[PDB]
């Protein structure tokens, strides 16, 4: 198949079709150019000043977005970080037993003149500060990126959270629409910011300030979908990582797999880089995501969905994939597990099970060849037990999104 | 609809050309890799 | 059948029908003329002058396209642009290693001499300019092309795109309906510019400005409908694109595959200009477009649908093509890959599974399959006529005149 030609009157014609482009950029391959991540905070001028510029600046339409990183940078060189262990990543280190060091102890950067408002923008404030503002300004980051009336879900709760020790509520106006601050995620400078807190009080999840997580959460595997929808696929069929690996049945999901799991780049590592490869901008086209994995993604999913899972019910339903196959490879998948439970007797008095005591009948446990065998036996082609299986998952789900892998299956099962 | 036709002649005649068009259907490979079918290979009252 | 009679009166009948001639225009074939795209700014006055005559010009039921042009001109000679590699297309060479370009290093010249407003159309706009302004502009090339409550979602959200890093509202007045800025389009030196940009920042993906293409993405493959329902079709059923194309089973959707095939239009090309053939002004009837693919893009289409395409749930119903054979052929297509599916070990331990009447065939071959049609009578079975049904029964919210309304009504009875 790689010479085609019209029977008629016997032409050559060449199927070719547009490039797609966009390579993915793994982290680990980045840090063999530049070692280290340049936090360009611009602008050193005076905490009191700023916490001015801002609080003021916030009430009200506008406040520049080089104001508040500043901030930050100010309320945040609490050092209060005692590593009791060690710490590197890709080559760079960051501390060793014993030592100190603060959220920043990765990489401060300086430049442009451009500064807005001078000196003192109501001197009002007092060093009710790096108790709550700074957790504030974080938070809206988290807010951010929503959509759906889970914004007002995500600020109303993310705003009772500056009230404990602290105790006095809201700021801007303008509810949103993707808009008025939300534009600070598409600046450099502070995403920068945001990865380094959560990062930082991801190693010290104890510290009295490691609440200033509540938005910056959402930075860690970021863009990370499908990375993801694997260790789920994992904890929701009991299966090992590796015998999940072998339960792959179409090329292409295997081809993503493979780019996925790409050796060196610090994935399983405790604390690392990794996770924020995409707030720290090591990763422009993040290898790990569901666009990227789209495959994978639905597979994993909607074989999850059938294993009785709540969190996939809601997953996306991905575009220009293959659904007869990655669905009849899940169905199969499911079933499997699904019918032949794992089972086996665990605590005893002396007294214990020996486990040990015919055609068209499914196979006993859990083996890839066992059941693809069967599978070929079949007429590769789903029964009617296991088709019925599917049927009992997926009716009597209720409260399905449009474009879900939830709204696809009770479509292609429940009749 | 025109008035004043022969209109069970007209759609007898119509019923029988779609039905022909419909059920046998053209189809017939158009592309290949050195690897084609050779076409050749009902009884009564099965339409032509 | 070269010669009819009327079989009354033995005499001679010459069935004829009313010509139909647009040939469509291929890229390529049209560089053997001119070696550059001509892009007629004229009107070469004054930066602050030019923001000024339309930012205000804006707020007014009234801009002169050839003032908008020029202000574009003006912002964009950001030459930012180190060419990592090489560049050439159709013959045209755009630079070398390392050399540096800008978004215009395809070909400016200059002409007319009307012009309207002179000098200071009041001196209040600052440099709050080539971070904003020049996205907006383009930006309402896309939402010109539009139809429906989809222009006025096409806008609120390519409003909070200048609302990033600039923060600052809204413009015109008047809705829409096709009128307002919706004249742009037409102007042949305008779609000049918004191809440039898109290409440009194709190429360079990654620059700063390079978010200016929110309004400009949309001409990159414009008219290039079944030109690209091809690669979605093959997404769709994993399939080769060599096998897809054996799959054809209509001459005049082969002639149209044959068509869009031509060889020598850089079609499968990185960046090209191929993609902007018709803003470029290279093509005045494109031949990917699904008016010059009709059966291509129906059976593609249709088929994608029974493979459980989202996409094609939406896609239109050509007129004058002949259904009940395009039905017939992608019903067979879709049926074939979506009973019998790839499957197949991919990772293991040592241990791996050995794969090894009226019976349908085993894999995806078009012989094996055809063969098997030829068979069940050259006419579609239950199970294959219940599987269609399957697939289109519980799609909702159907628009009118899709293949998507049309494949319900066809199979869901």
């Amino acid at each position: 198949s790689v010479t085609v030609k019209r029977i008629i009157d016997n032409t050559v014609i060449v199927p070719k079709l547009p490039a797609n482009e966009d390579p993915v950029e793994y982290p680990a391959d980045y840090f063999r150019k530049s070692k280290e991540i340049p936090l360009y905070i611009n602008t050193t001028k005076s905490l009191s000043d700023l916490r001015g510029y801002v609080y003021q600046g916030l009430k009200s339409g506008n406040v520049s977005i080089i104001h508040v990183n500043s901030y930050l940078y100010g309320a945040l060189k609490d050092i209060r970080g005692k590593l009791d262990k060690d710490w590197s990543s890709f080559g760079i280190n960051i501390g060793k037993a014993g030592d100190t060091i603060g959220i920043f102890d990765l990489v401060s950067l300086k430049a442009l003149d451009g500064v807005l408002p001078d000196g003192v923008s109501d001197a009002s404030r007092t060093s009710a500060d790096d108790k709550w503002l700074p957790l504030y300004l974080l938070g809206l980051y988290r807010v951010g990126r929503t959509q759906m009336p889970e914004y007002r879900k995500k600020l109303m709760d993310g705003l009772t959270n500056q009230c404990k020790m602290i105790n006095e509520q809201f700021e801007p106006l303008v509810p949103e629409g993707r808009d008025i601050f939300d534009v600070w995620g598409n600046d450099s400078n502070y995403t920068k910011i945001v990865a380094a807190v959560d990062m930082f009080f991801h190693m010290f999840k104890k510290h009295e300030c490691a609440s200033f997580r509540y938005g910056t959460i959402v930075s860690r595997f970021k863009d990370c979908a499908a990375l993801a929808t694997f260790g789920h696929l994992c904890k929701i069929t009991g299966m090992s990582t590796e015998d999940v690996t072998t339960w792959i049945l179409n090329r292409e999901v295997a081809d993503e797999m493979v780019q996925m799991m790409l050796p060196g780049q610090e994935i399983d590592k405790a604390d690392s880089y990794m996770p924020y490869l995409i707030d720290f901008g090591l990763s422009s086209k993040s290898p790990y995501s569901s666009v990227k994995n789209p495959a994978f993604h639905f597979w994993g999913q909607l074989t999850a969905l059938l294993l009785r899972s709540t969190r996939a019910r809601n997953a996306r339903q991905p575009d220009d994939i293959e659904y007869t196959s990655l669905t009849t490879a899940g169905l199969l998948y499911a079933y499997a597990v699904g019918s032949s439970a794992d089972l086996a007797q665990q605590f005893c008095v002396g007294d214990n099970k020996y486990t040990p005591d015919t055609t068209n009948a499914p196979p006993q446990g859990r083996d890839v060849v066992e059941w693809l065998g069967w599978f070929e036996d079949q007429n590769r082609k789903p029964t009617p037990d296991m088709m019925q299986y599917a049927k009992r998952a997926v009716m009597s789900l209720q409260g399905l999104r449009e474009k879900t892998i939830g709204k696809y299956a009770k479509s292609e099962f429940d009749k | 609809q025109p008035d004043d036709i022969e209109y069970t002649s007209l759609t007898t005649a119509g019923l029988l050309y779609a039905y022909a068009v419909g059920s046998s259907a053209d189809l017939a490979q158009q592309f290949c890799v050195g690897d084609n079918k050779y076409t050749p290979d009902l009884t009564t009252n099965a339409p032509p």
